[PDB]
RNA sequence: GGCACCUCGAUGUCGGCUCAUCGCAUCCUGGGGCUGUAGUCGGUCCCAAGGGUUGGGCUGUUCGCCCAUUAAAGCGGUACGCGAGCUGGGUUCAGAACGUCGUGAGACAGUUCGGUCCCUAUCCGUCGCGGGCGCAGGAAAUUUGAGAGGAGCUGUCCUUAG
RNA sequence: AUAAGUGCUGAAAGCAUCUAAGCAUGAAGCCCCCCUCAAGAUGAGAUUUCCCAUUCCGCAAGGAAGUAAGAUCCCUGAAAG
């Protein structure tokens, strides 16, 4: 009979600056943090995660020829309605959706996985409204 | 061009240059202009 | 048997000034040229000499060891003297002129061809046939010279259109 | 990018300095007033509101009366908005008259088209029917819903439904004549909508 | 075509009509390289699926030939797309006849004439239209646009200029 | 912004080369511009304006019961259905 903690969950606000990293190795340590996999009071069904803020999304970088070759495909529900954007077309236009799509993938699926996606808010540049909450400046492990 | 999967020099003045990932034959004679594909 | 192993000597009219990280600025009587290089190649200043050195012996270090130095040398040459490309054009009623800065080629088309050398490039038209592109960068003089040659590449039957100095234009006998 | 909004009356027929007939729409625009001059500094985009009609007191509400009586004219029936206008010239409370347009220039016209109701695939989507004879029980019908392999119908199989009532723009229409004292535009051609209906006459996106 | 894996307590089978969508191995249009490409026209090849891609004669016909256009009259997927959407000419029921086979009753990827195309949509899915609640007060209007659909074709004539 | 293609500079590889760096053109195609829908965009947004923060309970949280601006039932109808 271990602890199965529910509504005893204090949530931390973190700042992860994305100004040089690869998005696969940033978002894998971010999407694991958004569920509270680093928190020892982890129960798999009550969202023990914390809040994550990503700042300077437009400077997150890639390896190899991924800027021109990694293609974000997005079909509509209409015939002939597959749309494509490259990684640079996502990068220079809006890096926030590109980062949020990585984290939507790497967060688990279901009602609570969408609830844990609700915790994260990716921004372009260093505007970051969110001063009302003490967001600590967070460094990633690798 | 000559887009053919067996690109090779024809005369003595043909040159085999791997341009941008594709092996081409570039010559002074423009019929010997080749590229694999 | 290597470009990058030799020296490049800088007697006069060329002052090479390392100013920022890899940004080499070279000043002189014609004009000044700035070029930012890759941070692996190292460039040392002997008294009026540039010396170029590579860290290792690798596929990319040999290439940069050629190109950084060769571009430095052409910066020195274009600061000392500058560059120019000659542009012969042959035809029946085929002609060039200039209005102010703008080159007006009335060559074969039913419209005028109006070329604007925006970055500061001196185009001579010494006579109604020739067009000379003159400036400081090979990368810019040769660029706008190819821009002029792209207006009309030469036909192989009658050599028409724009044409370089000693360009051996291929001849076909269309009968 | 100049524009007004008015109301449709009908079609007339006008000779133009020659024997040439021109089909004409008459649009009656009693002069509009800038009601709210939206700016970029808070709203993120530079547009402007215009109001067109004179409601009674009884028909209008206190939020309408307040929003209008910021610039005191009368509560108005049709408020719409023009994007990207010359915002140095317009000010809040300005009678935007019909004196703007002349007979020369090109004009884009947007109006809400006539409603047709629940109609079939042939009057709505212009499809063709099957034969009325040779034994056929097929006519006036929308077609095969699709192939079998997707186990469903694709999105966009055009079917019966309500036709009409969308906002619709006819582009590059031409003005014949302006009657500023009767507050009338005369426009060459056909303009979408029923009679007594509001139609906004912009300048053309040429 | 091989094999017989699903279906014989039923998976309607050709052609056409309606409605399309998709692939590119591109028929036209767009951009090109090579030429044994002078020019106009061409041949081949490369990139490109955005749009367009005709109306008749005979035939059940797909196909094919022909007529006359076109810028072009592209090939193939979707149960050789689409019969709880339609037709039923052909196949493939019972009548009958011909040729031929069989002693015979009868048989023929031989021909010919005639022959019942059932179903009030529960769910998904489409196309439209409402009602609830949400949107941390309750309201009336004007909106930004994430996103989504549409549109995207092309001839000839004059001038440059014989 | 590109695809095919065409190039400059230009090495690796004293040269040559559209090359690894650096640069530039270039299609009815891609993204827009054009037309429509569109905040249920649960990420539910944004403006302008109206109403105001009452009455009882109960020891509180909260409940109910008049309302305000506003809307609706019902009625006259068509440009809508
Ligand atoms: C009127 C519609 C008839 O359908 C069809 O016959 C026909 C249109 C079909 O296509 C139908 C759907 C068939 O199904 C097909 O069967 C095939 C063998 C196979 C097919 N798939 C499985 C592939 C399947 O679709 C089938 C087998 O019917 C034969 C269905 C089967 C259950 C029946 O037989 C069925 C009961 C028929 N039937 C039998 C009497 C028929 C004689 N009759 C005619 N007219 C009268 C009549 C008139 C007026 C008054 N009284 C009587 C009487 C009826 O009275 O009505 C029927 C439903």
């Amino acid at each position: 009979t271990p602890m199965a903690n529910a509504s005893t969950i204090e949530r931390k606000w973190l700042v992860v600056d994305a100004a040089g990293k690869t998005l696969g190795r940033l978002s894998s340590e971010v999407a694991a943090i958004l569920r509270g996999k680093h928190k020892p009071t982890y129960t798999p069904h009550v969202d023990t995660g914390d809040h994550v803020i990503i700042i300077n999304a437009e400077k997150i970088e890639l390896t190899g020829k991924k800027l021109t070759d990694k293609i974000y495909y997005r079909h509509t529900q209409h015939p002939g309605g597959l749309k494509s954007r490259t990684a640079l077309e996502m990068r220079t236009n809006y890096p926030e959706k590109m980062l949020e799509l990585a984290i939507k993938g790497m967060l688990p699926k279901g009602s609570l996985g969408r609830q844990m996606f609700k915790k994260l808010n990716v921004y372009r540049g260093s505007e970051h409204p969110h001063e009302a909450q003490k967001p600590e400046v967070y460094e990633l492990r690798g | 061009m000559k887009v053919r999967p067996s690109v090779k020099p024809i005369c003595e003045k043909c040159k085999v240059i791997r341009r941008k990932g594709k092996v081409m034959v570039i010559c002074e004679n423009p019929k010997h202009k080749q590229k694999q594909g | 048997s290597r470009v990058g192993k030799k020296l490049l000597e800088i007697p006069s009219d060329v002052t090479v000034t390392l100013n920022d990280n890899n940004t080499v600025a070279v000043k002189g009587p014609k004009g000044e040229l700035t070029r930012t290089f890759h941070p692996d190649m190292e460039i040392k200043v002997e008294d009026n000499v540039l010396t170029v050195a590579r860290p290792s012996d690798q596929k990319e270090h040999r290439a940069l060891h050629g190109t950084t130095r060769s571009l430095l040398g052409n910066m020195v040459e274009g600061v000392s003297k500058g560059f120019e490309r000659g542009l012969e054009l042959v035809g029946v009623g085929y002609r060039a002129s200039k209005s102010g800065n703008k080159l007006v080629l009335n060559v074969g088309y039913s419209h005028p061809v109006e070329i604007v050398p925006e970055e500061g490039i001196e185009i001579e038209v010494p006579s109604q046939t020739k067009v000379v592109v003159k400036g400081t960068d090979k990368e810019r003089v040769g660029a706008i010279a190819a821009n002029i040659r792209a207006v009309r590449s030469p036909e192989p039957y009658k050599g028409k259109g724009i044409r370089y100095e000693g360009e051996v234009v291929r001849r076909k006998e269309g009968k | 990018t100049k524009g007004i909004l008015g109301r449709k009356i009908g079609m007339t027929q006008v000779f133009a300095e020659n024997g040439d007939l021109i089909p004409v729409t008459v649009i009656e625009a009693a002069p509009n007033v800038v009601l709210q001059k939206k700016t970029a500094e808070n709203d993120g985009y530079e547009a402007i509101q215009l109001g067109f009609d004179d409601k009674r007191e009884k028909l209008s509400n206190k939020p309408e009366k307040g929003h209008v009586a910021k610039a005191e004219t009368a509560p108005k029936r049709f408020v719409k908005e023009l994007r990207g206008v010359e915002m140095d010239a317009y000010e809040v409370g300005q009678e935007v008259k019909v004196e703007i347009f002349s007979a020369g220039e090109i004009v884009d016209v947007t109006g809400v088209s006539k409603g047709k109701g629940f109609q079939g695939a042939i009057k709505r989507h212009g499809q063709s029917r099957g034969p009325m004879s040779h034994g056929s029980r097929y006519h006036r019908r929308p077609g095969s819903m699709g192939p079998v392999d997707p186990n469903r119908v694709f999105k966009g199989k055009l079917l019966p439904g309500r036709m009409g009532g969308e906002q619709i723009t006819v582009q590059n229409l031409e003005i014949v004549k302006v009657d500023a004292e009767r507050n009338l535009l005369l426009i060459k051609g056909n303009v979408p909508g029923a009679k007594k209906s509001l139609i906004t006459v912009k300048s053309a996106v040429k």
